[PDB]
């Protein structure tokens, strides 16, 4: 046989990238995945060269981000390719999510790949959050005060948790290089989870948007989809570009360029914009545990979907009322966001509350009910007794 | 939010900077320099801008050096042992007004002058804000407003009530190149060459961003025609079924 | 085209050509677009202004 | 959702001329708007076949009209993918779009059910 | 060699689908094809169709949306003014 | 079929751990690759919670390595394991080795296997040798600034690459900053080499003491060599506790608990001890340039062997003057090391010489000729015409 | 599903030896054996049997390298006592 197949390294490239069979029907939407892992290479390889100069000592560590910035020959594009680059993973991260929510990609059989999707996006929240801790700025200090606290919820022994990983009485020294030596860890156990999660692909192919089989006609992944994939590449390339070089700093936040001050929380203090959804879920909630409860499990639910679809035919292209609720679901997630970027003010407190309940209602409600009943008009609308 | 405590928003000027293709105005960052100098610098320090990023850039080689060698640095002790100073040199940091935070604050009603050198992106609106701020002291506050004592009043800054009073008035610099120093040239000046500091790389990005965007874009355009080749026998193909007896 | 046919003549071209016309290209289309550049933003260069200073 | 349970709501819809004359029509108008005749599809050709109980039934559908259904499948990913509909001339007509496999479904789910019945079924004395 | 759990795909030759008879099909090599000047005045008016049957999904949502927010800031500015800050007082705690 | 072979990710655990047939006969000498997979896991946790209190600037790593001596809890039996742990894995890599020449592991067909497993010993070194530089000792300094210098032997681009190497003028903040992110990197560049080390040896299972087939008898993985495995991995642990509580610093070097020195290099300078078989080899020739070369020489042609054993049958197991020759070949690189360690002195210098020579005779020499005889001699002796 | 290269070990049920006949194989489950206290009497005697094939083979070389060490080092030791240093002149540089 051809020695692409014959060899014990080249068949596993064979057979995922070469002569893997694919629908011939799937659209660009499919272009995520390679998108993701491209975006998982540009921000280990950056990380990696900026840690070359990278100092994690609580006096040092926002200086030598400076440095980096200023004395590093081409320096200030490896921070603002990483900084940037870490918004556009989410961009397509939520994209790719969303694909798999519409065409129904978390129906059986591939519940093992959106559950392992799931640990993935828990993860890479995560990473991007002890990365934001790394500069030591001032959205850095409050961010990382903030989130270490969530533990503290925790009954009896939450505040003991918090002070095992803060280190000490209070975020310092011990906490910002500890979070720089997890930030460095955890970018490769998302690729060990990568590549669990193409293992999982791999048995069972990509779904396609008719959401039928794909089994009667594949054309090879060589060729056709390497080349798709590259238009998209390109595309994706030429836009984290324009950020990069004309526009760096339009998705950070100006207090993060002021050094962390253990006395004073800014009044403009705000999440990054990935995680503004998920910040206004638990401030719609007044009270502590409940709070952080309710924003966990607003990521946990994303697990109940193959359960809680009870169509009988996979994805929303032909589903009139599923896509309505689609929509609805996507621009009430933006809108989450937009409540999680306001002041907690009168007609906020209520829009993000009821917002809230927008967001769990589609998985557990809107989801099941609107399936059956569209199971149901799918057959009294042909059956004649 | 209240107007007066979410500050006055900032307007649009025509920076000479803005834009894609658009690289600082380095005279204008020369004249900024000495309004930091001659003005801000008794109040605020400047310390991530070392003397040798200003060569080339606002100033030559020879006028840098003799810049630096006005100022005395701590030096490596002699052969016995006892401290000594030295002479500023271009690999030096520009010095500050003040030793310690405690002596900044005894030296301002106890307030903080922060270090200007990122404070065009440590704050929304850039350049349009320090501007507006500099130049947006009205000689009375609107009427009802008490003002702290040792505060003063300026309508940009989140709340209103600001511990800097106004420092730009006309002609207090006289200009090296013969430029009219009013209030608002100098702010415009200072403001310039603030940006500079925070952002020095940025003619050099702005010139490798035309090029990365043009090689970017024909590889975009390229790649779909490249694709629709390598489709092209599977797009157009065509089926036909005789239902078999 | 024929203009094609007279080069590579109906075959694609090489990775070597590839290569070498890459290096090519870098030198000159730096040369282009650092001459648009300054140009373009004449009178605010550091060149310009040192053209006006003296000591 | 099980097609006896599909099948069991539906009927009951159909008999009573209270909701048979209330929801037909809206069901009618729903099935138009999903468009899937538009790509030559019958509605049971869009049933998802990855379990047990459509393999059964698959593999139970006499030859012709399987063929018939590997064509409509494959017929609608190459209009799919050159982002077309068909022809009208060619769409699937309503008096065409018959519940095929249906009844291998039904007959498929009845048997399962029977075996989970007596593979769990109590004794008294 | 070590075993294997049973799928719904399989390889080129043994893909899992049904018996395939009867249908054939037709095509031609990308070379011998019009270079890529043709799509336009065949293919502009056929596209620019799929966003006609959809935009009513999106738009509809997302005007529902834009008008709610919208509606929530309009009120807000109101209440923090001077002509609202007694209806601030009253809807406030 | 059992749940351990239907899952995805179970059935890869279940193909090499479990139901994996072994052939009955491999003896304890097959016990040493487990025991590196164990050394892998142990240098990479303990780095990890090591650096959480590590501060790469050069001005402070010394002290911080002191600190975690001094003041974290268990700090001194983390950093003691680490240190130790890296000889164990040199002790156990060299017997992983020894074993693989002695009973012809490297023969067709696991030579992807032999290949694969020489680029890992080079890796592992390399991640050693930065280790070793992020102490910032006195040998942390001289051993970066001469091992840098390796390549100054370059042609025309040498000195560039040593500039480039440093950062700088000389082994600098640059220089210890790059090593520490380097040496976080390798380890995860070498368990992604133990995985493809794992699926060659995976298509042909391991080879047997006796050289021939392993068909006929094979046993499984699971109970036998799991249980057989966990023995070795006792002893392994208790003689490492012997060292790292009884008798930590025995292995090292008092030199580099003296903070390094950019102007003073010790006369006492001498390699870590697994290094210094190669080192005695490049200071035999008295020349820079192939001084160098001959060292590296060393390493690759280990590539050779199986081309250059002739013989018929795999392994020495039946084979008399090969045995005797593999011994000579074994004490001549532990003279090798010892010659080392002492002083470049009237007799060491020539018995450095001979035995460098006796190195590189018995890949391209010995093996060739020896085995070809043995090959003679086990015809003439049974046939009879 | 993706072919394989032919190797040269399978998996059980075609591990790839030859087909065995005629071989019968008995075995005693170790529940039912003597509780480890056996080994010694029957087999010590028997074992310290495999170094006594091996140990020259060890042992000469090892012999070899330790007596030319021996040398060396006594040799230097010499070499840079008083009583040595003509002779280290002699053989230096
Ligand atoms: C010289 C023209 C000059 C500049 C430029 C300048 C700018 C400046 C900014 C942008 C701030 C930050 C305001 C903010 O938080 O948004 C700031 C703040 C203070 N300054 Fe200043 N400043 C200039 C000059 C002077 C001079 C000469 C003095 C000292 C007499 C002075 C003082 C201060 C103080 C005090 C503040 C703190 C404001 C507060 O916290 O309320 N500045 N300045
Ligand atoms: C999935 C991968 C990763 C993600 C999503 C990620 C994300 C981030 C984020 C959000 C920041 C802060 C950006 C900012 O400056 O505003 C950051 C900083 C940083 N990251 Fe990562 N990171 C990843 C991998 C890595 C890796 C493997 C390294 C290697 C050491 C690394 C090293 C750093 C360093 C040195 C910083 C500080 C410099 C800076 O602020 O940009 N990162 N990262
Ligand atoms: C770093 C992150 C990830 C990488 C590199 C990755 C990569 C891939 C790749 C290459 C594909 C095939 C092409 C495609 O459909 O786009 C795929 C499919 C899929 N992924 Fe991911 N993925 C990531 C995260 C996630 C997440 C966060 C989820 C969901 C929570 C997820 C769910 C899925 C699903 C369900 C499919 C199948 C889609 C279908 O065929 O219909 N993935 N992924
Ligand atoms: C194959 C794996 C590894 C090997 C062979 C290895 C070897 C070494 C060696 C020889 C040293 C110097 C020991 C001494 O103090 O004398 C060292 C130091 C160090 N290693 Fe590693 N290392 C490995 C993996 C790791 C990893 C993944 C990390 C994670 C960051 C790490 C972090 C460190 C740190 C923080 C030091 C300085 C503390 C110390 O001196 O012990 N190492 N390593
Ligand atoms: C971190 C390093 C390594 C790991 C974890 C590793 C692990 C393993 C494992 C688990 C085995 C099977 C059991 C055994 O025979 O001991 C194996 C076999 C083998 N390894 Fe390695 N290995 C490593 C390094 C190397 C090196 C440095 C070489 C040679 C330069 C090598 C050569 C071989 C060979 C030839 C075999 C087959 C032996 C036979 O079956 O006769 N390995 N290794
Ligand atoms: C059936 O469905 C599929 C499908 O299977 C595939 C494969 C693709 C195509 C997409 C892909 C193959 C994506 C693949 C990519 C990954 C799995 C990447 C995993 C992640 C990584 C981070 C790689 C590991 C990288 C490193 C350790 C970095 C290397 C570091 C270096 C060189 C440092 C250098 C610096 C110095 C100083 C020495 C599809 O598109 C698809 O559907 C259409
Ligand atoms: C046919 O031959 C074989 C054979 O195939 C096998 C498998 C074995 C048995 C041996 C093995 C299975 C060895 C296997 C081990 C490996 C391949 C290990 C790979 C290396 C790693 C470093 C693992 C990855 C680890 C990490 C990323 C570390 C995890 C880090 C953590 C948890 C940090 C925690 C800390 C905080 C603060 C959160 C044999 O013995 C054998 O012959 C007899
Ligand atoms: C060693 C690793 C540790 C301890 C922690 C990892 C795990 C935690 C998470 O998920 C994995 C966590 C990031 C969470 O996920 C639910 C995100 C949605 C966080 C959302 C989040 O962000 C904020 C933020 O960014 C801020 O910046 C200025 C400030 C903030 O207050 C004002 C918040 C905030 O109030 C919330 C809820
Ligand atoms: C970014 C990574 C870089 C630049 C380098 C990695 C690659 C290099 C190697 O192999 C991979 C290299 C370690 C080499 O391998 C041939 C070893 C056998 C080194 C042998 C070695 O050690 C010494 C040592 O330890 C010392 O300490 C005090 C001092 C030394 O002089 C006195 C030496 C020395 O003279 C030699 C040859």
């Amino acid at each position: 046989m051809a020695f692409r197949k014959s060899n014990v390294y080249l068949s596993l490239v064979n057979s995922y990238i070469i002569d893997s069979p694919q629908p011939s029907s799937i659209n660009y939407w499919w272009n995520m995945g390679s998108l993701l892992g491209l975006c998982l290479v540009i921000q280990i390889v950056t990380g990696i060269f900026m840690a070359m100069h990278y100092s994690s000592n609580i006096e040092l560590a926002f200086s030598s981000v400076e440095h980096i910035m200023r004395d590093v020959h081409n320096g200030y594009i490896l921070r603002y390719l990483h900084a940037n680059g870490a918004s556009f993973f989410f961009m397509v991260m939520f994209m790719h999510m969303a694909k798999g929510l519409y065409y129904g990609s978390y129906r059986s059989p591939r519940v093992t790949l959106w559950n392992v999707g799931v640990i993935i996006f828990t993860l890479t929240i995560a990473t991007a959050f002890l990365g934001y801790c790394c500069v030591y700025g001032q959205m850095s200090h409050w961010g990382a005060t903030v989130i270490t606290n969530l533990f503290s919820a925790i009954p009896f022994v939450g505040n003991d948790i918090v002070s095992w990983l803060w280190g000490g009485f209070s975020v310092s020294n011990p906490t910002i290089q500890r979070f720089f030596a997890l930030h460095y860890l955890v970018p490769f156990i998302i690729a060990a989870m990568v590549i669990m999660h193409l293992m999982a692909l791999h048995i069972h192919g990509s779904s396609n948007p008719l959401g039928i089989t794909g089994n009667l006609d594949r054309i090879p992944m060589h060729s056709y989809f390497i080349f798709k994939d590259l238009v998209t590449v390109f595309l994706f390339m030429l836009i984290l570009a324009l950020f990069v070089f004309y526009s760096p700093n339009t998705l950070g936040h100006p207090d993060n360029y002021i050094p962390g001050n253990p006395l004073v929380t800014p009044a403009s203090i705000v999440p990054e914009w990935y995680l503004l959804p998920f910040y206004a879920i638990l401030r719609s909630i007044p009270d502590k545990l409940l709070g952080v409860i309710t924003m966990f499990a607003a990521i946990l639910v994303l697990l109940v979907l193959p359960f809680t679809d009870r169509s009988v035919v996979r994805g929303n292209t032909f589903k009139v009322l599923s896509k309505f609720f689609f929509f609805i679901f996507v621009f009430n997630f933006v809108l989450l966001g937009q409540i999680g970027a306001c002041h907690v003010e009168v007609p906020y407190v209520l829009m993000g509350q009821i917002a809230t309940f927008i967001y769990f209602a589609y998985f557990l409600i809107i989801v099941p009910v609107i399936s059956t009943i569209e199971n149901v008009l799918f057959y009294i609308g042909r059956v004649n007794k | 939010m209240t107007a007066a405590e979410h500050g006055l928003h900032a307007p649009a000027y025509a920076w000479s900077h803005n834009g894609p293709f658009e690289t600082f105005d380095h005279a204008s960052i020369r004249r900024g320099y000495q309004v930091y100098r001659e003005v801000c610098a008794a109040c605020h320090s400047l310390d991530r801008v070392a003397w040798r990023t200003l060569v080339g850039v606002s100033h030559t080689n020879e006028e840098v050096r003799n810049m630096a060698e006005e100022f005395e640095y701590d030096d490596e002790p002699d052969e016995q042992g006892n401290p000594k100073k030295r002479p500023g040199k271009l690999s030096d940091y520009i010095p500050g007004p003040y030793p310690n935070e405690q002596a900044a604050r005894a030296a301002n009603q106890g307030a903080l002058p922060p270090d200007l050198s990122l404070i065009v992106k440590a704050r929304h609106g850039g350049c349009d804000y320090i501007f507006s701020l500099l130049t947006g002291y009205p000689d009375e506050p609107p009427a009802g407003v008490a003002l702290p004592p040792g505060s003063n009043y300026n309508p940009y800054f989140p709340g209103g009530s600001i511990a800097m009073a106004r420092v730009l008035f006309d002609d207090m610099v006289e200009y090296e190149d013969g430029t009219p120093a009013t209030t608002s040239q100098m702010a415009k000046d200072v403001t310039t060459f603030l940006n500079w500091c925070a952002e020095p790389e940025h003619d050099e990005r702005k010139r490798l961003g035309l090029k990365t965007v043009i090689i970017l874009s024909s590889l975009y355009l390229l790649s779909i025609w490249v694709k629709k080749f390598k489709w092209a026998g599977i797009k157009t193909r065509k089926f036909v079924f005789n239902p078999p007896k | 085209s024929s203009l094609y046919k007279t080069f590579f003549k109906r075959n694609a071209v090489f990775v070597g050509t590839i290569f070498a016309g890459a290096f090519v290209f870098q030198t000159v289309f730096d040369t282009a677009i650092t001459s648009w550049y300054e140009n373009h933003n004449k009178g605010k260069l550091w060149k310009d202004v040192k053209a006006r200073i003296a000591a | 959702q099980s097609f006896t349970s599909i099948a069991r709501i539906g009927d009951y819809i159909l008999k009573s001329p209270v909701l048979s004359k209330l929801c037909v029509p809206v069901a009618n108008q729903f099935i138009n708007l999903a468009g899937y005749k538009k790509l030559g599809l019958k509605f049971d050709d869009l049933i998802a076949e990855e379990n047990p109980i459509m393999q059964t039934a698959l593999r139970r559908l006499p030859e012709d009209e399987s063929y018939a259904r590997a064509y409509r499948i494959i017929r609608a990913h190459q209009t799919e993918l050159t982002h077309h509909l068909l022809p009208r001339n060619e769409w699937i007509k309503a008096q065409e779009d018959v519940p095929y496999l249906l009844p291998y479904i039904l007959e498929a789910e009845a048997a399962a059910k029977e075996k989970d019945e007596l593979d769990n079924i109590e004794v008294s004395k | 060699g070590p075993p294997s759990g049973k799928t719904y795909m399989g390889w080129w030759g043994h893909m899992g689908g049904p018996k395939q008879k009867g249908i054939t099909s037709y095509a031609v090599s990308p070379y011998a094809q019009k270079p890529l000047q043709g799509i336009f005045h065949n293919a502009v008016f056929n596209s620019f169709r799929r966003f006609k049957s959809q935009f009513l999904y999106v738009l509809i949502p997302a005007g529902i949306y834009w008008y709610w927010w919208k509606n929530g800031n309009e009120y807000n500015e109101f209440l923090y003014s001077k002509a609202g800050r007694e209806e601030l007082e009253r809807v406030n705690v």
